[PDB]
């Protein structure tokens, strides 16, 4: 692999980057966590498709 | 006595500590260090189950009942007849379960097979433990602890269950729950496999592993193959375990209302229209 | 319906006691069913033991195995039986560990044990050898994962003992299986297999820790280089799984 | 050079068409936000 | 310009079917946050006139 | 009774935090006055007063 | 450390095995579509095999969709069309079993009418299904177990919908479909009829339940643990036994005593998860119809704990000292 | 303009598929929408306008 | 429009027929249920309603 | 100056998707950031500015 | 000035990409930081300079 | 001496043109905070 | 001080890698300790200042 | 595979000229924080 858990590992950080910024607009922890793991989930997937 | 084929694996060493002197069987079971001390533990945690059974009044598998201190008592020492019986036990239980996880390390180690056992029977460990001891620490009383009984147990769950109003609301316990319907799933359809393609119809040839890879294929479309089925078998009832284990870590330590009331993040969410 | 049988003994208490019924029959089958290999029990010396258990052994079961490979009996005579062991009793009495008398992995005791399977390749349904080196296989390629042919072996004590030259795969379930080794001419003189699940493949090399440097000249052989039988497979896989134990006298001993 | 097989004359020709369809696609996304603008102005 | 070398680099067919899924979703996504709000609201709009 | 699993847990920063209505009351209630014989009463001193 | 077999560490992929063939001639049905999936790849076999599809197979699926957009259909136009709202209701929303006060009779469309009729269709493509999983076993020439492990799971699917609401006289004791809903009914059915902890069955189904994830992390860890000696490989195992079924049966003799063979394990694995919605279907058919109380016929046999301590908070603390006030 | 080479890069028997469930799917979901609004749900207005 | 048969070539007229049967019979009982939802053309409680 | 060689390192085709990925994210999150605020949401203005 | 050295090291394909990652997370790490706060947030100082 | 294949004077001109491209990015990073500092000051 | 010997039983790749993770951590601990103190936090200082 | 008595001997110079310049900043930075906000 060494692109594949590069780009999850990138959807991972994008996820919780995506968490704290829904907190500081307001939101909530929880809220924030659920975007951050769809943004984990749907960056990284497609970064593991779009990109090898 | 030994097998058809044992006389050949039962040679010496593979021990963790305490060499050759505890290293030997008694009947068929493996005596090591570990299996010292968990006849040390076990025997003298049944013993005291017993008598405090015998004080307790009862003899009734049903009815024993050695129950933790009252929350009052905090995280130390309680009289023991007040509690403190159960807190000697639950050392002696953890001591034994230890015991018994590393012993089986030494008798898969003497074998020269792979340490899967013991790490999954850990697992089961850390369950019980996360349930006596990790719990119990995090909100401040070993009151918190399941009772050693059959049915007084069984209070414990329905009351510690309801403590948060409806606990199939518990995110982790949806998550730990499915794990255990599929793990019960996997177990019933991979049995099944090797049992049909090993006991065809009567005046049949046995089927080779082609046969059940194909039948699943012609049955959902897709088979994950001999090895992939005890790889991914473990995994879903390491996960039962392990989600158990958080199900139970965060309803009262992390999370005090009711479980309902978690779900609350989703309904009121920002996109949804008023 | 509500009424009792008779005192407090209901319609629910009756389904109960049934059920115990069935489950202490179930439990002597099951026990009974997984009897139908390593019985008679027997002791150390060898001859069959004073006791055999609760549990009296199963009906013979016939299995009709295919490919023309005759019946199968289990309750029976073991035809995977091993003799002439080289070990020796540490105690004249049951329930002691048995001492090797020469090289544990050489002589196949303990974890280097293997057993007398047939010496034929195993079949899959089409009724070629399951298990075929990719230069034989037809359309196999690596699809995932790093490809470890071309790769150094490290031992378990950091010696390269060779490159892996080719790696046998199951084509009938898309899996490999084995790596071979091409011994360098310092450590070894042929080709070794190496079980799959006794590797760990690295981005620069693939590193079996089981077995050191030295132990690689001994490593069982394949009668051909196109397939390998079951007895073949048992005596290979046994011989590293013995070096977990065997390599040195530092894994033997106790680690405390 | 090229990683998709695809020679340049080619990559010229789809080019100018993809560019003829983003330029008609942008077409009526400007006559739909003029329309839109008109309807419900929002500056 | 010069654009036109992307496509020695990109698929076409594997840009397309991205454009395609990537152009309809945000325009339902541009579609649903004018909904959300009142003002931009055609349908409530709609209904409050003539009412 | 002990082991029953019969507890109520509750974080230690909402315990030590009180009801923010209790001191709004604090400040609003007072103590009461104690009538002397014969005190002049709130039906003659105002009017439009509910009995 | 060493090479623990939780993951593949190098795929190989070749032409798409598209399964064995004997006189039944299977390949008239099958899809001849094939697709490979590495991801899958890491932890199982890679390839998305074709499906057979026969006539039990479709109607099944087609009879499954037709209880799912019923269901689905309710549910949206429970929440009046709006697709907002029935997403963000998903979970909550569900298609409700008939009022009681229509027993067993035909209730209205809007008051379980339509979930009759759902339910009519589920249990067509459940029964189905079934028979897929039976005339597939019997056209592959091998052993009925899935098919009976299948019904056993359909004993406690049957139990639950359509035999204790018939012996109960009433379809209200149906299982709602909803997510969240059948927990809510899963805690009101052991509420309304006492404790179901206290019903023996479902003390028992919970037995098996927990052995079967107890064998099942047993047997997966076992044959992982003795995968070097090819043991995923449990069919050659049987006919011919190597050193893998010999150190698995070995390792479970000297830890506990007693062991399994390498086909017997799969009988206590099929016979722990097949008990599991056996004993609970029993469970399920004696509540209500027989004892409508478990807690006190927990009382009535004598097997319920007594408790000596006082039940109020008062006898343990004080609600300013709770408070730390 | 000159778009009939959409066709040389998809495969026309996979878009007719591929727009024929997004178009019955878009023409649903409008649909619907029109079917959660009070001002534009035909079957309750003309309820309305019997009455 | 009069060129329309060439659609049989791009489609299997054996799968689209099947696929055209399964997606009729879902439309006409989605919309009955549909209906069957509404107050106004519930055709079996306008009988009911009538007598 | 010569930061050409960039290209050397990263794949052209591999960088040029994870840029296109991260624009249009920043540039939706940067757009959902503003309509958080409560003085750059554009909707919520016209909204006000129509009183 | 001998510095030059830690590429003979470290692969400029896995740094780049690492260095990459970090400068983006820093950086947005400490944006949010400064918006959490009530006096480095630009977003709320524009709407409290305007009123 | 190398780890990674890259010659000596490979990472010589590799490095020139890295730190002429973190002296960038650092310099608009000191103009940036400069006029951050005006703006609203922190100390 | 020489001290150049110990750099022949380390790994340069691994003890800077591990060194430089480890020097970040560290001055991201310290301040993030200093934010949490009262007193050396500059952003609520700096808001103190200005007011 | 381990380095030579002459590599580890710029690798060192290396990593001290680092650990200076490194540590410049920081005692420069300490002293400025002690100015603007003492410690001690
Ligand atoms: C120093 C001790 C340190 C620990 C002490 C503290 C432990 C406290 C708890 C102790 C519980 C009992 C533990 C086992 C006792 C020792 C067994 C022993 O030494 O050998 C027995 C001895 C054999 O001597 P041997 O040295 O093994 O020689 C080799 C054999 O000759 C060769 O013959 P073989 O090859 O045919 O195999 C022999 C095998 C033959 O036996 C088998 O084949 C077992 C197969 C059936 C077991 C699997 C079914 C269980 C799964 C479901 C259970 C839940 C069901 C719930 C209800 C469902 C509805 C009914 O015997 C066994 O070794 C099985 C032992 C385990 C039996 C089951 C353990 C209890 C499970 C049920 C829980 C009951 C609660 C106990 C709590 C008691 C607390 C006071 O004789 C027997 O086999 C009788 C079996 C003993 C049954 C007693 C169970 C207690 C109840
Ligand atoms: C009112 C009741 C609430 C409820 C409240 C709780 C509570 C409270 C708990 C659970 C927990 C669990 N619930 Mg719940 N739960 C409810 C409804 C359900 C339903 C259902 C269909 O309705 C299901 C399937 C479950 C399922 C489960 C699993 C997630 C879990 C079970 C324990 C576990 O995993 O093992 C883990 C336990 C172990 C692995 C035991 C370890 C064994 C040791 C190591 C070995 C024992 C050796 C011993 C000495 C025997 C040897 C003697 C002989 C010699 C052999 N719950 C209802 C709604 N649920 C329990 C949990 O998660 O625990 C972690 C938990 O505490
Ligand atoms: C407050 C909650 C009550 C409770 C109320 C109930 C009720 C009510 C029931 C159980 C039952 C069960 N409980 Mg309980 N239970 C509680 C506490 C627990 C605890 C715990 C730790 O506290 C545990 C572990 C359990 C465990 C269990 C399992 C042993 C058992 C389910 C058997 C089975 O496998 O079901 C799995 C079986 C099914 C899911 C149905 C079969 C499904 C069919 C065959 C599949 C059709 C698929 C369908 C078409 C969809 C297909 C879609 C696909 C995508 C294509 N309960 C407390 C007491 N429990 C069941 C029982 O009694 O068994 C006797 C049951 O009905
Ligand atoms: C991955 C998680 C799953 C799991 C796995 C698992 N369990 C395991 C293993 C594995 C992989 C073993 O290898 C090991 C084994 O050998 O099993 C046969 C084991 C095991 N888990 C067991 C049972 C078990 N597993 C359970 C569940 C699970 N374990 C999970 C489903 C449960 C549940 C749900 O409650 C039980 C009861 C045992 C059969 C065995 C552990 C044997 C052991 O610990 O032996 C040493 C101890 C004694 C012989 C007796 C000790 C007595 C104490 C000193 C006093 C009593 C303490 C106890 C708290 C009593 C409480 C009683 C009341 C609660 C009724
Ligand atoms: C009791 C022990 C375990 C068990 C056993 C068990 N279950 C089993 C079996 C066995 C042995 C099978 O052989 C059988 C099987 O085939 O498994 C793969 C099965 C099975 N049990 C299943 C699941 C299942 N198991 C469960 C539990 C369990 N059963 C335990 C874990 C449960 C629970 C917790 O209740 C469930 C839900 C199924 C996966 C499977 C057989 C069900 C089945 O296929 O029914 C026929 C229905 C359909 C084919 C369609 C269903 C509905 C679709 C979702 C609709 C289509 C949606 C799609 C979006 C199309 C939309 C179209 C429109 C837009 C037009
Ligand atoms: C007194 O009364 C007065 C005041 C007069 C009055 O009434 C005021 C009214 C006023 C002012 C009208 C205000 C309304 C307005 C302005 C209506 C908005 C108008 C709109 C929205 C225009 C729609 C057209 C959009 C289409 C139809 C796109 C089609 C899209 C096509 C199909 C492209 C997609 C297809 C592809 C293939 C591309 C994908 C490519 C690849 C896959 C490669
Ligand atoms: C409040 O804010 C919220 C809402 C939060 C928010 O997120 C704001 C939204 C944000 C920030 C999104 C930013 C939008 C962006 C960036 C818009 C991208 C849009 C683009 C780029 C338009 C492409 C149009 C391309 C077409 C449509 C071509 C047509 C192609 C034609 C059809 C030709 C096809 C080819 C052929 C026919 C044959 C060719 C082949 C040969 C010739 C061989
Ligand atoms: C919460 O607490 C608070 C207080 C908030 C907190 O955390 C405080 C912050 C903390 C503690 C972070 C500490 C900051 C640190 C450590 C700063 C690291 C940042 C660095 C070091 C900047 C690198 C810039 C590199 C570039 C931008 C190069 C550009 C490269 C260009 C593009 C050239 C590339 C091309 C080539 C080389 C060509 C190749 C050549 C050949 C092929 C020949
Ligand atoms: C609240 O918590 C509080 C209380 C605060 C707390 O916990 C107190 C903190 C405590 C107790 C921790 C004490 C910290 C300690 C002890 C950390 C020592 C710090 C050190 C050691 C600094 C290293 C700097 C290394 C660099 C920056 C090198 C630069 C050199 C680089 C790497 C270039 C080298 C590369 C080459 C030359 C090229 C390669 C060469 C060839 C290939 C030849
Ligand atoms: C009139 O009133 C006045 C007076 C205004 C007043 O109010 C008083 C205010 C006063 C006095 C201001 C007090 C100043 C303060 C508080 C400023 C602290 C700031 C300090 C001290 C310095 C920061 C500089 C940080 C850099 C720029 C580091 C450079 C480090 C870089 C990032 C390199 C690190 C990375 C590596 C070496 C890579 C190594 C690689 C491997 C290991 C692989
Ligand atoms: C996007 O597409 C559209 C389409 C829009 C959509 O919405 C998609 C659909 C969506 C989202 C619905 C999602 C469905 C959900 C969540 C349902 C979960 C279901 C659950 C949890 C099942 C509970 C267990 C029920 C039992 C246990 C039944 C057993 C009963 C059986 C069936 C026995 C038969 C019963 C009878 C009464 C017989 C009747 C027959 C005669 C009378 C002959
Ligand atoms: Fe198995």
């Amino acid at each position: 692999m060494t692109c594949t858990i590069t780009c999850w590992g990138i959807g991972v950080l994008l996820g919780i980057m995506t968490t704290v910024g829904l907190m500081v607009v307001g939101w909530s922890f929880l809220q924030g966590a659920f975007m951050g793991v769809l943004a984990w989930l749907i960056v990284g997937g497609v970064l593991a498709v779009a990109v090898c | 006595a030994l097998l058809s084929f044992e006389r050949k694996y039962r040679v010496r060493g593979g021990t963790l500590i305490g060499g050759d002197l505890f290293d030997f069987w008694v009947g068929p079971f493996y005596v090591g260090f570990f299996g010292v001390t968990t006849a040390f533990f076990a025997l003298l945690g049944t013993i005291l189950i017993f008598w405090g059974a015998s004080q307790q009044g009862t003899f009734n598998p049903w009815l024993i009942n050695i129950a933790p201190p009252d929350l009052s008592y905090g995280l130390g020492m309680a009289p023991l007849m007040e509690g403190g019986l159960w807190q000697i036990i639950t050392i002696c239980a953890i001591g034994a379960f230890v015991s018994w996880a590393l012993r089986e390390v030494e008798i898969c180690r003497k074998l020269g097979m792979g340490y899967h056992v013991p790490f999954a029977f850990s697992v089961a460990i850390f369950a019980y433990v996360t349930l006596v001891v990790f719990r119990p620490l995090l909100m401040g009383a070993w009151g918190h602890g399941f009772p050693y009984g059959i049915w007084s147990h069984l209070d414990w769950v329905s009351n510690t269950g309801y403590a948060y109003l409806h606990f199939h609301y518990n995110p982790a316990h949806m998550i730990a729950v499915t794990f255990f319907f599929t793990t019960t799933l996997a177990l019933a359809l991979h049995g099944a496999l090797v049992l049909s393609a090993a006991n065809p119809p009567k005046g049949e040839e046995v089927k080779g592993p082609d046969n059940e890879d194909t039948f699943f294929r012609d049955f959902i479309g897709y088979s994950i193959g001999t090895l992939g089925i005890h790889r991914v078998g473990l995994l879903l009832a390491l996960n039962a375990g392990f989600w158990s284990a958080v199900c139970i870590i965060i309803s009262g330590p992390v999370w005090t209302k009711g479980w309902p009331e978690w779900w609350n993040w989703w309904l009121e969410m920002p996109i949804w229209p008023s | 319906m509500e009424e009792t049988f008779f005192g407090n003994f209901d319609l629910a208490s009756l389904s109960l006691w049934l059920f115990y019924g069935f489950f202490a029959l179930l439990i002597y089958y099951l026990q009974t069913e997984n009897m139908r290999e390593g019985y008679p029990l027997e002791d150390d010396d060898g001859n069959t033991a004073a006791n055999q258990g609760p549990f009296p052994l199963p009906k013979e079961k016939t299995f009709k195995l295919q490919h023309g490979r005759g019946e199968l009996t289990l309750p029976g005579e073991d035809v995977q039986r091993r003799d002439n062991l080289a070990l020796r009793k540490t105690a004249h009495g049951n329930g002691f560990p048995m001492e090797p008398t020469g090289d544990p992995m050489l002589d196949g005791v303990g974890p280097a044990s293997w057993s007398k399977r047939r010496d034929v390749p195993e079949l899959d349904a089409h009724g070629h050898p399951k298990i075929v080196p990719m230069s034989a296989a037809e359309g196999f390629g690596v699809s995932a994962g790093t490809d470890p042919r071309g790769l150094p072996v490290m031992a378990g004590d950091g010696e390269i003992v060779g490159l892996v030259s080719d790696m046998w795969i199951d084509e009938a379930e898309q899996l490999v299986r084995y790596l071979e080794i091409e011994l360098d001419p310092e450590w070894g003189d042929g080709k070794r297999l190496v079980q799959r699940e006794m590797v760990r493949i690295k981005s620069d090399r693939v590193k079996v820790r089981s077995i050191y440097g030295k132990h690689f000249k001994n490593v069982p052989k394949t009668k051909s280089p196109n397939q390998v039988t079951l007895l073949e497979e048992d005596k290979i896989m046994a011989y590293y799984a013995g070096g977990t134990l065997y390599a040195d006298e530092s894994r033997l001993e106790p680690q405390l | 050079l090229s990683f998709t097989g695809l020679t340049d004359e080619q990559a010229q020709e789809l080019h100018s068409v993809y560019m003829s369809g983003l330029w008609l696609f942008s077409a009526v996304a400007v006559v739909a936000h003029l329309a839109t603008f008109i309807w419900r102005p929002w500056f | 310009s010069k654009f036109y070398k992307i496509w020695l680099i990109f698929d076409p067919r594997r840009v397309f079917v991205a454009q395609g899924v990537f152009l309809f979703l945000l325009a339902a996504m541009i579609h649903l946050v004018l909904l959300s709000t009142e003002h931009f609201n055609w349908f409530e709009l709609a209904a409050a006139n003539a009412a | 009774p002990r082991g029953t699993g019969m507890s109520v847990p509750e974080f230690v920063s909402d315990l030590d935090t009180p009801d923010p209505t209790i001191e709004v009351f604090l400040a609003s209630t007072s103590d009461p006055v104690i009538p002397e014989e014969g005190a002049q009463t709130a039906g003659e001193a105002y009017e439009n007063v509910d009995p | 450390p060493e090479y623990q077999n939780i993951f593949t560490q190098v795929q190989v992929q070749g032409p798409a095995e598209l399964g064995v063939d004997n006189e039944n001639n299977l390949t008239e049905e099958r899809t001849t579509g094939t697709g490979f999936s590495q991801l899958i790849g890491w932890i199982g076999n890679a390839q998305l095999g074709p499906i057979y599809l026969g006539w039990f197979g479709i109607i099944s699926l087609v009879t499954g969709t037709l209880w799912f957009n019923i269901v689905g259909f309710n549910m949206l136009s429970q929440v009046g069309y709006s697709i907002p709202e029935f997403i963000r209701q998903l979970f909550w929303l569900a298609l409700e079993p008939p009022s009681p006060e229509y027993g067993l009779r035909m209730p209205p469309l809007d008051d379980g009418g339509w979930f009759i009729i759902a339910s009519f269709f589920l249990l067509v493509s459940v029964i189905s299904w079934w028979l897929r999983s039976y005339q597939l076993a019997e056209m592959h020439k091998m052993g009925k177990h899935v098919a009976w492990a299948f019904a056993a799971a359909i004993w406690l699917f049957l139990v639950l919908g359509l035999f204790r609401p018939i012996l109960m006289g009433s379809w209200s004791e149906a299982v709602p479909y909803g997510i969240f809903p059948h927990l809510d009914w899963t805690t009101a059915f052991s509420i309304r009829y006492g404790n179901l902890y206290y019903n023996p069955f479902h003390a028992l189904s919970i037995v098996f339940l927990y052995g079967s994830v107890l064998l099942f992390a047993m047997h997966g860890a076992t044959i992982l643990a003795v995968t070097r000696f090819g043991g995923d490989r449990e069919l050659e195992q049987i006919y011919d036994r190597g050193t893998a079924s010999e150190r698995a049966g070995l390792f479970w003799r000297w830890t506990m005593g007693f062991n399994a063979t390498m086909e017997g394990i799969h009988r206590w694995a099929w016979w722990f998860a097949v008990l599991t919605p056996i004993t609970g279907g029993i469970g399920i058919l004696l509540t209500g119809t027989v004892v409508d109380n478990w807690f006190l016929w927990a009382v009535e046999h004598n097997f319920a704990p007594d408790y000596t301590q006082d039940y109020g908070y008062e006898a343990y603390t004080t609600y300013d000292g709770f408070l730390g006030r």
